[PDB]
């Protein structure tokens, strides 16, 4: 409990939140890069409703 | 404000056909019930969830397009009375009855 000190904070000009932001983005993309790409899923789809009855 | 045939006759022990035609046949199923002389109606058909409705009591029903069908079972011996139709409207508000059939 730092005594006698009165340091000024700023939560909107703080860069720990921006470091947080770019870390998650790079962390998300690293967890999808080695997996199955679904490029063949782009075909004409013929679809219907379900049990309006 | 629906249509129902008042008088159809068919051979006993054979299959029969009942129709009820209308526009709001998309909002709430069909129903029919049967009216014996001087007695209260009884559930001909019901709905417990989705397709499992007609099934195996006998009867069975089909819904083509504008009009629906009550394909009844094979035996038709003595089970004779007057049949109506219930159903609700597209806005769920109120219910219309449009008469029905008396088979012999
Ligand atoms: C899967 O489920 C969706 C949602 O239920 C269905 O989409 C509905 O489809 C029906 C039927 O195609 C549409 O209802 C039609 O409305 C026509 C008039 O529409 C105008 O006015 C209404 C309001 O009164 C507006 O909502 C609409 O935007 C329009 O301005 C009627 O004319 C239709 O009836 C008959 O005539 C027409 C014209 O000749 C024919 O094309 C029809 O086949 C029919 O013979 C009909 O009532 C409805 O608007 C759609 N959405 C809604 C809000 O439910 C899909 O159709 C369905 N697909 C399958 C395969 O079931």
């Amino acid at each position: 409990h730092l005594e006698n000190v009165t340091e000024e904070f700023n939560m909107w000009k703080n860069n720990m939140v921006e470091q947080m932001h770019t870390d998650i983005i790079s962390l998300w993309d690293q967890s999808l890069k080695p997996c199955v790409k679904l490029t063949p899923l782009c075909v004409t789809l013929q679809c219907t409703n379900v049990t309006n009855n | 404000e629906l249509t129902q045939p008042p008088s159809v006759s068919v051979s006993p022990g054979q299959t029969a056909r009942i129709t009820c035609s209308g526009a709001p046949l998309t909002s709430r199923f069909t129903y029919w019930y049967r009216q014996k002389p001087g007695q209260a109606p009884v559930l001909i058909i019901s709905r417990s969830s989705q397709r499992s409705s007609g099934w195996s009591g006998r009867f069975s029903a089909s819904w083509s397009g504008t009009t629906v069908t009550l394909t009844i079972r094979g035996v038709q011996a003595d089970d004779e009375a007057d049949y109506y139709c219930q159903s609700s409207d597209t806005s769920d508000s109120y219910k219309m009855f449009g008469g029905g059939t008396k088979l012999t």
